[PDB]
RNA sequence: UAAUCGAUAAACCCCGAUAGACCUUACCAACCCUUGCCAAUUCAGCCUAUAUACCGCCAUCUUCAGCAAACCCUAAAAAGGAACAAUAGUAAGCACAAUCAUAGCACAUAAAAACGUUAGGUCAAGGUGUAGCUUAUGGGUUGGAAAGAAAUGGGCUACAUUUUCUACAUAAGAAUAUCCACCACACGAAAGUUUUUAUGAAACUAAAAACCAAAGGAGGAUUUAGCAGUAAAUCAAGAA
């Protein structure tokens, strides 16, 4: 385990948003007892939201040749879990991002939106032009 | 070996498609342009006509991949109804359920 | 031979075969060492060009379009911009009988 | 690409690594039919003969 | 009569796993799924190359291991790395297994360009769950 | 059956535990007086909203990922009157007015580094250019005005003459 | 017409098509090419004949309660086999039922629906048994089709006052088939004709204006569909 210090003033984040997609409840239950857990070890202070349940519904027809008045109807659904981080440094993101990512089961997908904390760019400090 | 005859075209199609593509857009491009005079544009007319009629994207047919039907096509699969179910039915297809509501 | 699980892993990533963590997208991908200013104005390119002609607005409908464009690098749409040049150059007949004066 | 997978099944099968029994069946198929006496003619022979 | 992926009644002595014994009207209900990939799900693309590597792999682990295979073949997608796993029979001594468990894990990680990673669980007969 | 259930076997709480015990060392701290959104927003008034999608397969290229937001309080800013409402008239619709929030949306150029660069850059330059004065400025209408200005008004007309009667 | 195929009583008829200007494309008209897609093969390739040879998918009886191995009885047994103050029947299997889905119940709908029947449907989803084609029943280019004298099934819009216009969302204003010479208008042009515009290499397609305003005045025998948030009416979305 190879540790270094970089002089480098480190990325803060207000907050960062995980969305864990998924097809069944049960996987993304787990993962958020994994990801609670995970993220109360570290300190990170965090909350868990369900935002609600997203479900395609597309039809084909039953048979063969024909027959259009038979329909055989297939149906996709799509369940969240939001993870809500707030407060958190750049390497404790890094981190926890990693520990969670690696482990994300198969049938889940995750996009992550970060909000990180910029005081202001130069050009615009206080010269006016 | 592609399953068809019509495949082998239709994949010489996306070939040519992706072939003659930049010509297509930058012809096109003036062909389209009200600003321009209308002589360049009868003169690129006469240029996008004289490309082969085998590169155009529209001449390009979506068809199912494995079983090579023309229509009834799922396009987020590039499968035929007929294999989709089929697919689906074993379970092999991931997420696919039978709907109820 | 492997000890564990995780010198499986380890050296999957070493090799580069194994995925990076926290992933990001755009990992292997530089895209050529760019910039936006050298993506956003199209100066440069338009520098050879009739100035105050229609050219200029059909050249600056095609600029806008290669800014406004995440598909193509530096390098195509100079291509673009130069076969553009060419082929405006190539028919010095055209522009000139059309009623416009066109260098 | 359909020449990719058909291909190199093919290879892998003559080479002794993967199991077709598709081509096992229209092998021996060609095998009874040809037998019988009705094959696929040499080409240029059947027609005019 | 719906025809889709079933098991007709014999005389009641047909052998039959628990995977077969279920229509397809099960799947989710009681079924569980035989592949595992992101593809499907709301916000997400290429399902189909994850469906045309998913039937060649059917193809692939049914030619490579003639007459050994139990049960339909499990595919799980796992951070661009495939765990391939299969209910195998015993019929072949260990040698030849192993052989082909390189053999197949080299040229699947090497074709599809990606790290593969198979698992054999060998089974003493065909899991009967109704029937016989 | 059981083959297709995943297994959270290997993240069972223990190995949870001793992992995040051996992962504390990473880890940096956190700032202590930040602890409220107050100072966070006088010390940094700018957010930056940036996306990561993972998904299995392959490839690991993410159309969405590009895109690049800024968003910065207008109260945060060192804007002149006259810098500041220049400013609404000229960023518009990337202007809510309730919230005094500003939303740069950036796409255009592949790499996030690109998008994060060409964002800040239309910060500093609306900035910049919210402090020029020109011809065409003088020249403002009336029916322009965000205010209604007492000043050569209708009804101070109205009231002049209803006052002369 | 030189110019596809298939479905065609209930269980065909906006049907395979959740989709043909080229393509799709099987078709016809000419022309061209014969180890003619593949690692190899006296071998490829065949939307050629067989759905009365079949696998796959389905229709249907049917939202019908049964169907079937293992046995056991019947002065013979083709076959049948229950009576609850019970007279020879016991039976695991599979239907139905029960649970699941419709984000809690309950209901409803959805799904489920065995065995067999209709040699019901499809060798054009694909795959094959049998027969055929192999300088052709194969593979390419190019152009060509889909015309109405009718006959009919299904729809959409109506025939107007519970209507029509504009405002508009649910108190408003005007129009209103006969005055009569209106400088015609009340409803009703989705149809035509012009000009645009969308897409496209190619408008035969689609959308919007203007013009035009026709049949139609609630329709014969005879019939479709619906028991509640249904019918009916109004609106949007998606699939390709
Ligand atoms: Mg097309
Ligand atoms: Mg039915
Ligand atoms: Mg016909
Ligand atoms: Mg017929
Ligand atoms: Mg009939
Ligand atoms: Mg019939
Ligand atoms: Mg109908
Ligand atoms: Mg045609
Ligand atoms: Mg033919
Ligand atoms: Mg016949
Ligand atoms: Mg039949
Ligand atoms: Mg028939
Ligand atoms: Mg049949
Ligand atoms: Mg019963
Ligand atoms: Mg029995
Ligand atoms: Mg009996
Ligand atoms: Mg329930
Ligand atoms: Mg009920
Ligand atoms: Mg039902
Ligand atoms: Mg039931
Ligand atoms: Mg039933
Ligand atoms: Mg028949
Ligand atoms: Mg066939
Ligand atoms: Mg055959
Ligand atoms: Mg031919
Ligand atoms: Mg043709
Ligand atoms: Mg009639
Ligand atoms: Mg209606
Ligand atoms: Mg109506
Ligand atoms: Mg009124
Ligand atoms: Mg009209
Ligand atoms: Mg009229
Ligand atoms: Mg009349
Ligand atoms: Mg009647
Ligand atoms: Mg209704």
């Amino acid at each position: 385990p190879e540790i270094t210090i970089s002089d480098e003033p480190d990325t803060l984040y207000k907050r960062l948003s995980v969305l864990v997609k998924g097809h069944d409840k049960a996987v993304l239950d787990s993962y958020e007892y994994f990801a609670v857990l995970a993220a109360k070890e570290l300190g990170i202070s965090i909350k868990v939201h369900e935002p609600p349940r997203k479900i395609e519904r597309f039809t084909l027809l039953k048979s063969v040749h024909i027959f259009k008045k038979h329909r055989v109807q297939y149906e996709m659904r799509t369940l969240y879990r939001c993870l809500e981080l707030e407060h958190l440094t750049g390497s404790t993101a890094d981190v926890y991002l990693e520990y969670i990512q690696r482990n994300l089961p198969e049938g889940v997908a995750m996009e992550v939106t970060k909000t990180k904390l910029e005081q202001l760019p130069e050009h615009i400090r206080k010269p006016i032009w | 070996y592609y399953v068809d005859w019509k495949m082998l075209r239709d994949v010489k199609r996306r070939k040519m498609a992706y072939e003659y593509a930049d010509e297509r857009l930058r012809i096109n491009s003036l062909r389209k342009n009200t600003i321009l005079p209308k002589d360049l544009q009868e003169v690129a007319d006469e240029e996008i006509a004289s490309l082969p009629r085998d590169s155009c994207p529209v001449r390009i047919r979506n068809r199912c991949v494995m079983t090579s039907r023309p229509r009834g096509v799922k396009r987020r699969w590039r499968l035929s109804r007929i294999v989709f179910r089929h697919l689906a039915d074993h379970g092999q297809l991931s997420g696919v359920q039978r709907a109820m509501w | 031979p492997f000890q564990n699980g995780f010198e499986e892993m380890i050296q999957w990533t070493k090799e580069g075969k194994l995925w990076e963590f926290p992933i990001n997208n755009e990992a292997g991908f530089d895209d050529d060492g760019s910039e936006f200013h050298e993506h956003i104005f199209l100066d440069k390119y338009l520098q050879d060009f009739p100035k105050q002609g229609p050219i200029r607005h059909f050249m600056e409908l095609v600029t806008c379009g290669l800014s406004k464009n995440p598909y193509l690098s530096v390098k195509q749409k100079v291509e673009h911009i130069e076969w553009f040049r060419n082929y405006f150059n190539e028919k010095r007949v055209i522009l000139k009988e059309s009623g416009i004066q066109l260098n | 690409n359909h020449n990719t997978y058909f291909a190199l099944m093919g290879t892998l099968r003559f080479l002794g690594l993967y199991r077709d029994e598709h081509q096992d069946f229209r092998d021996e198929q060609l095998r009874l039919k040809k037998l019988r006496g009705k094959g696929k003619p040499r080409k240029g022979e059947g027609k005019r003969a | 009569k719906n025809r889709a992926a079933r098991v007709r009644v014999s005389k009641g002595d047909k052998p039959v796993t628990y995977e077969e014994a279920h229509a397809p009207h099960y799947i989710a209900h009681r079924k569980g799924w035989l592949s595992l990939h992101t593809g499907n799900l709301d916000g997400e693309d290429h399902a189909a190359e994850r469906t045309v590597e998913d039937v060649f792999l059917r193809k692939f682990m049914l030619g490579t291991f003639p007459g050994c295979l139990a049960d339909q073949l499990v595919l799980k997608r796992r951070a661009n790395q495939l765990e391939i796993c299969a209910l195998v029979l015993r019929q072949l001594p260990p040698h030849k297994f192993y052989f082909l468990v390189g053999y197949s894990e080299t040229l699947l990680s090497h074709f599809y360009k990606c790290p593969v990673h198979l698992h054999l669980q060998t089974v003493p007969s065909k899991v009967v769950y109704k029937y016989i | 059956e059981l083959l297709k259930i995943p297994n959270f076997l290997h993240l069972t709480p223990v190995a949870i535990k001793r992992h995040c015990e051996a992962l504390k060392d990473f880890c940096t701290e956190w700032p202590a007086a930040l602890d409220s959104d107050e100072k966070c927003e006088k010390h940094f008034p700018i957010e930056i909203d940036t996306a990561d999608y993972v998904s299995a397969g392959p490839s690991i290229r993410n159309p969405k990922a590009r895109v690049v937001t800024l968003r910065v309080k207008l109260s945060s800013l060192n804007l002149d009157d006259h810098a500041k409402k220049k400013l609404i008239k000229l960023v518009g619709d990337r202007y809510c007015k309730s919230t005094d929030v500003l939303t740069i949306k950036t796409d255009r150029c592949p790499l996030k580094r690109q998008n994060y660069d060409y964002a800040v850059y239309l910060l500093t330059v609306l900035y910049h250019e919210s402090w020029k004065t020109e011809e065409w400025e003088k020249k403002k209408t009336e029916a322009d005005m965000e205010e209604y200005i007492w000043e050569n008004s209708t009804s101070e007309k109205n009231i002049l003459e209803t006052l002369l009667q």
